[PDB]
């Protein structure tokens, strides 16, 4: 059969950006042609490590793909060593990362009314290369734990994008899914 | 780490204030846009829960010390913080004061002053009651139009501005702030190094001081149009006491640019007048605002956003919408910019389609600041980017380019003049207006002014520092000064007097890094990238630096100068000097019309 990009790239529903999911892609053919020249829908197609015509000759084996949606210039954070707050505490890429990272504007579909697209934006630590924090919806204290909303120094993680299709570009959600081709 | 601690405060505060106040702009965006009962309280219930997070965060705010902490990009959002927020106003007196704000613009808005003989026909300020202040020449007619509005907006906000004055001290007052005036001069409140500190009454020393320079050059103009207005009025004015008040350009005499086609220095010369050439050629309310993005584009600055066009009220909806059409430039905040102005096409609109576009390319060049450092350096630096476009704009040099005049309008030595005096009449008639409506009432916050002497001192001070005189007599039971937008709906207003003397300091910076080679008046900055990279500069700060670090970087002074403004009407006031040779250049007190 060919490769199934159509539920990667076409899918009815992305998750945020923190609890992106994860598709482990193998044994597939697939048209690299018709994806090099669409630029007009995609608004960001960075390569790293290979060239983005040269990768349909080269045989990939179990390529990861990790789909979700940030806002319109958090799409400079998902390159290698990069820093930031998505880049840290929701989705990290290591300096050795091959693939191409691929974005595009959704502002007509993923920003609706009751849509909801969360990111991390407070967490103790760096996030791992290819590491998914899960859906910890607890409360993080400046120090230690805490339990309510009054408490000093007690701010909630998972802050929502203000996602209304009225938002200046910048603002807006953008579907990114990286397509980090391992090899051997 | 102290400084952690208030690092994250922060982090939880623009992560969630971002949100927070773009529905509440939202929804304050809606009320502007159509009027029902349904969206008043989907504003005020958004403005309540912004209200509810301004006030709480306050007070987390003031946990933090200022002195512990060591970085002055924090320092100063947690300022602000902890310097906005919880009111010493009771439950009670805070619904007595907002139904007070909202009563002083609902009597100023729907107030309309119908004629004595037939009060049936009665014009609600738009349209009315400026056509006839504006072109009618006559003087029982404007008198009507004048006192009309000084008294049935005036006799219905006295007794609603005499407890607007108690419960807006009171509120100053639980800020340690001294006065409701001490409250509006704290944008230009400055704290950091001994020699760029501003302090809060360093304000009320400098405007005076610079009163003191312009003045000069005001009653210089000040005898030219009285002495041209006498032709006009050959017997209700006196060629040597004040001008009438209601004689003078708006209603209110604040910007003198209706008087220019009667005080006109040549009238055989052709006009400088942009209306009809937009009416005569392919020219819609998309030209208006899509030609001045060529000229900010011309410059460096960026374009508009894609969203600008699509969101942006730019002209006035049909279908029964009752829109409040005041022009106002909206930032509401995640990139979004719109602009709510209903534009008629003129020369005043014109103009106004770049400093309504002055907000933006400012409001949007401190986008990169943080959340509560993205206003101006100062009121008065706001009021000004847009305000320095129409200088380089309304010069006939760059209307030539434009092609909006004819390539037949040779600049003689007698257009020199004729553009210049157009630039006296809302430039420099505009400044003693502005600056005692910002020194009555600071007196009258303060309790120099009592009152019961609140309308006595009005018009001593409009006589002596402006130079007009009421043509009827007014005692207290009127409120004139509550007669304007900016008194009645709460607005502070020297914004307009502390922009103008930005506007050609900024002008002057602006031509000599453009490499302008000749009189102030002719430069122009337009396709030039050298004067937008300066001026953007300037923008991107913010107000993440003190205003007297942000001038001192951009026209290389620290402290507010006029000398820019002399200089760009030296050519003027030489021939402003040999005009009123002949007449007197002054105004008595003691004179009175009636
Ligand atoms: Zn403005």
């Amino acid at each position: 059969n060919l490769c199934p990009f159509g539920q990667v790239f076409n899918a009815s529903n992305f998750p945020s950006v923190y609890a992106w999911e994860r598709l482990r892609i193998s044994d597939c053919v697939a048209d690299y042609a018709v994806l090099y020249n669409s630029s007009s829908s995609f608004s960001t197609f960075k390569c790293y490590g290979v060239s983005p015509t040269k990768l349909n000759d080269l045989c990939f084996s179990s390529v990861y793909a990790d789909y979700f949606v940030v806002k319109g210039d958090d799409v400079r954070q998902i390159a290698p060593a990069q820093t930031g707050v998505i880049a840290d505490y929701n989705y990290k890429l290591p300096d050795d990362f091959t693939g191409c990272v691929l974005a595009w504007n959704t502002n007509s579909v993923d920003s609706k009314s009751g849509n909801n697209f969360y990111y991390r934006l407070f967490r103790h630590g760096k996030i791992k290369p290819y590491e998914r924090d899960i859906s910890n919806v607890l409360y993080n204290s400046a120090g230690g734990t805490c339990s309510s909303i009054s408490q000093l120094g007690c701010y909630e993680p998972l802050k929502s994008y203000g996602f209304t299709p009225t938002v200046g570009v910048g603002y807006q959600p953008y579907r990114v899914v990286v397509l980090s081709f391992e090899l051997l | 780490t102290p400084e952690d601690l208030a690092k994250t405060f922060l982090d939880d505060f623009n992560s969630a204030a971002e949100n927070l106040s773009y529905q509440s702009s939202l929804a304050s965006w809606e009320y502007n846009t159509n009027i029902s009962d349904e969206n008043i309280q989907k504003m005020d219930e958004a403005g309540a829960k912004w209200s509810d997070f301004y006030e709480t965060q306050s007070k987390h705010a003031k946990n933090f010390s200022l002195e512990e902490i060591h970085n002055d990009t924090v320092k100063l959002q947690l300022q602000i913080l902890q310097q906005s927020g919880s009111p010493v106003l009771s439950e009670d007196k805070s619904k007595r004061l907002n139904s007070i704000l909202n009563a002083m613009s609902t009597i100023y808005s729907t107030g309309k002053v119908c004629r004595p003989n037939n009060p049936q026909e009665c014009l609600l300020l738009e349209p009315g009651l400026d056509n006839i202040m504006g072109t009618s020449k006559d003087y029982n007619e404007r008198l009507w139009a004048w006192e009309g509005w000084r008294a049935e907006v005036g006799k219905q906000l006295r007794p609603l501005y005499e407890e607007y004055v108690v419960l807006k001290n009171e509120m100053a007052r639980g800020y340690h702030y001294e006065d409701y005036g001490d409250y509006w001069r704290r944008d230009y409140e400055t704290e950091g190094s001994p020699d760029l500190e501003y302090s809060r009454d360093q304000l009320t020393k400098d405007v005076e001081r610079i009163f003191a320079e312009i003045k000069p050059l005001y009653e210089q103009l000040h005898a030219y149009v009285r002495a041209k207005l006498m032709d006009t009025y050959p017997f209700h004015i006196s060629p040597t006491g004040c001008l009438p008040a209601h004689l003078l350009g708006d209603m209110w005499g604040r910007f003198w640019t209706n008087l220019y086609p009667l005080t006109v220095p040549f009238g055989q010369k052709p006009n400088i007048d942009v209306t009809d050439a937009m009416l005569n050629q392919t020219w819609d309310a998309k030209r208006i605002f899509k030609e001045a993005e060529k000229f900010f584009v011309s410059i460096g600055l960026p374009h508009m956003t894609e969203g600008f066009w699509n969101n942006s009220m730019l002209t006035d909806p049909g279908d029964g919408r009752k829109v409040v059409c005041h022009p106002t430039a909206w930032d509401l905040g995640k990139g979004d910019f719109r602009i709510k102005m209903c534009t008629k096409v003129t020369m005043e609109d014109f103009l106004t389609a770049h400093h309504e576009m002055g907000h933006i390319q400012y409001d949007m060049a401190y986008a990169s600041q943080p959340y509560l450092l993205r206003n101006g350096a100062n009121e008065g630096f706001h009021e000004a980017v847009g305000e320095v476009m129409s200088l380089s704009v309304a010069t006939p040099k760059h209307l030539k380019t434009m092609g909006l005049l004819s390539p037949d309008f040779l600049e003689d030595n007698e257009t020199e003049i004729n553009f210049l005096f157009k630039q006296a009449l809302t430039i420099v008639g505009t400044l003693p207006f502005t600056y005692m409506l910002e020194k009555w009432r600071w007196m009258v916050f303060k309790g120099e002014i009592p009152k019961e002497e609140w309308m006595t001192k009005w018009w001593e001070m409009k006589r002596k520092i402006v130079g007009v005189v009421e043509p009827v007599p007014h005692d207290e039971t009127y409120c004139d000064p509550a007669s304007l937008f900016h008194v009645a709906n709460d607005y502070s207003f020297i914004r307009y007097y502390t922009r103008t003397i930005f506007e050609f300091q900024f002008h002057e910076a602006l031509c000599r890094i453009a490499k302008h080679d000749g009189p102030l008046h002719k430069c122009d900055i337009s396709n030039s990238t050298d004067a937008g990279k300066k001026l953007h500069q300037m923008l991107s700060v913010g107000k993440s630096q003190p205003w007297t670090s942000v001038l001192k970087d951009f026209v290389d002074s620290k402290d507010m100068d006029v000398g820019p403004l002399l200089r760009y009407f030296e050519p003027l006031y030489t021939w402003l000097k040999e005009q009123n040779r002949n007449s007197f250049v002054g105004w008595n007190t003691d004179w009175s019309p009636h």
